[PDB]
């Protein structure tokens, strides 16, 4: 439990009241930048399996359907 | 019977208060409006150093023959600061009453501060500081004053910071020197076996030089955790009244009421219009929540439901407490020194004795409640702290549902 969970040293920890601060302080200030930047930092190995799979995906069904297409061939 | 404190004004604006008494040895100090408060995060140490330069010589008894006439009447030579006081006393015989005017007289003006000895008090502070950490709870309570006074002057420390000790110079010196030590800010105060007409002749005769010319509680908390300590210390305080607002006296009867963890202190300091009153407690960490806890659970007690028994209880306490007539002249005097400080005045012990016996339970939880209940509280805590619990905890303890 608390007091026996870790030991640290000399790291001083300073804080403020909350009703002494802003609500969303600088919310779309910096929230927009950083939503941003995170969104760069993840978006090359996050999205290129899914571009793939909505790739094969639509391949799928349009070679489905030409696969029920009728061969002109057939019964002629 | 208590004899009353008489107060005169020189034209310089030095007040020479005094307090006569049959004891044949008196305590004669001189008060500044001058401390921390005053200063401007440039010369944050420049009151501590002038402290420790004021005693080793001025222009008229150069050096340490100075301290060798304190020695030669076998009188105490004592100074300290505040961050909103300065305070240069000695006690003396009654006899030796005209020369120990006439020293403190040198030690707050023609002063000399010599520059070999600067660099010799530097490494004096600087040391001192640098061991100075050792003492806890002057740590937690100038954490406790950082984070409470957050941007404010009354955030700094009395010593200032060791940038600022070895940044100091002669000049610096005698500006907070020339600035903070004028004549109306100043009182003469003298108590036990002294003539008030006697010491007012000598202020007139030596002394009669001295030139004549807000704080916002930030509610938050600072940790400093450090495992390999023992013990921890946990200050928790909330804004005070003042000096000048008398439900301070109520506020005394409810710390009378406090007076779990191996060392529990309540404090009310008093700043002008401004102040810290709370609770101090020394524990080993497995302990610390349920002190803090507990402690919390007095005040909202007070604030909720107190009996009239154990404010009577408090009233008797804080009187006997408060009598401080012929407890020392060395106090008596620092009383007198303080309040034409502070109040301008020097108010009596009936006067005391009237609003002490003027509060009752009601308006004793009536005051808690308005400066105790559902307030946010600054934090200072400084050891094994991890177990203290954190701010919304803290906050939510500040009131019952």
């Amino acid at each position: 439990e608390f007091g026996n969970l870790a030991r640290i040293r000399h790291v001083i920890s300073y804080s403020l009241s909350p009703f002494e601060q802003r609500a969303f302080p600088s919310y779309f200030s910096k929230g927009i930048p950083n939503v941003l930047r995170r969104t760069r930092e993840r978006i090359l190995r996050v999205a290129p399996p899914f571009v793939v799979v909505y790739l094969i995906y639509t391949w799928g069904n349009q070679e489905f359907e030409q696969s029920k297409r009728k061969n002109p061939a057939m019964y002629e | 019977s208590v004899p009353e404190t008489q107060v005169s004004i020189l034209d310089n604006g030095l007040r020479v208060a005094s307090e006569q008494s049959s004891h044949a040895t008196c305590t004669v100090g001189v008060w500044i409006d001058a401390g921390s408060r005053y200063e401007t995060e440039k010369n944050n140490g420049a009151g501590y150093f002038l402290e420790h330069l004021a005693f080793k010589g001025t222009k008229n008894r150069p050096g340490n023959a100075l301290e060798k006439e304190v020695e030669s009447i076998g009188a105490h030579l004592n100074a300290y600061s505040t961050r909103e006081h300065t305070a240069y006393l000695i006690k003396a015989l009654s006899k030796d009453l005209p020369k120990v005017v006439e020293l403190l007289a040198d030690i707050v003006q023609n002063s000399s501060l010599e520059d070999s000895q600067i660099e010799k008090e530097r490494d004096v502070i600087l040391r001192e500081m640098q061991e100075n950490d050792a003492s806890m709870q002057n740590v937690v309570f100038d954490y406790l004053h950082a984070t409470a006074f957050q941007g404010t002057p009354l955030a700094q420390a009395v010593e200032g910071p060791s940038e600022n000790v070895r940044r100091l110079s002669r000049t610096d010196l005698t500006d907070y020197l020339n600035r903070h030590y004028k004549a109306p800010r100043m009182v003469l105060a003298a108590a036990g076996g002294v003539e008030h007409q006697q010491l007012l002749d000598l202020a007139q005769k030596h002394l009669s030089s001295v030139s004549r010319v807000p704080c916002r509680f930030t509610g938050s908390e600072i940790r400093h955790r450090d495992d390999a300590l023992p013990l921890a210390h946990v200050a928790i305080a909330v804004e005070g009244p003042g000096w000048a607002n008398p439900d301070n006296v109520t506020l005394q009867v409810a710390n009378a009421i406090i007076g779990l963890c191996q060392s529990f202190q309540t404090f009310n300091i008093s700043y002008s219009d401004t102040g810290l009153l709370g609770a101090h407690f020394v524990c080993d960490a497995m302990s610390i929540d349920d002190m803090v806890f507990f402690l919390q659970g007095q005040w909202m007690r007070l604030c909720t439901s107190a009996t009239e028994s154990e404010v009577t209880r408090g009233k008797n306490i804080l009187r006997n407490a408060l009598v401080s007539h012929l407890d020392g002249t060395t106090p008596v005097c620092e009383d007198i020194g303080r309040s034409l400080l502070t109040y301008g005045r020097r108010i009596p012990l009936a006067e005391w004795e009237s609003r002490i016996q003027e509060v009752d339970a009601q308006m004793l939880r009536d005051i808690c409640s308005k400066y105790f209940y559902d307030q946010c509280p600054a934090v200072a805590g400084y050891g094994p702290i991890e177990q203290l619990p954190d701010y919304n905890r803290i906050r939510s303890g500040m009131f019952w549902l």
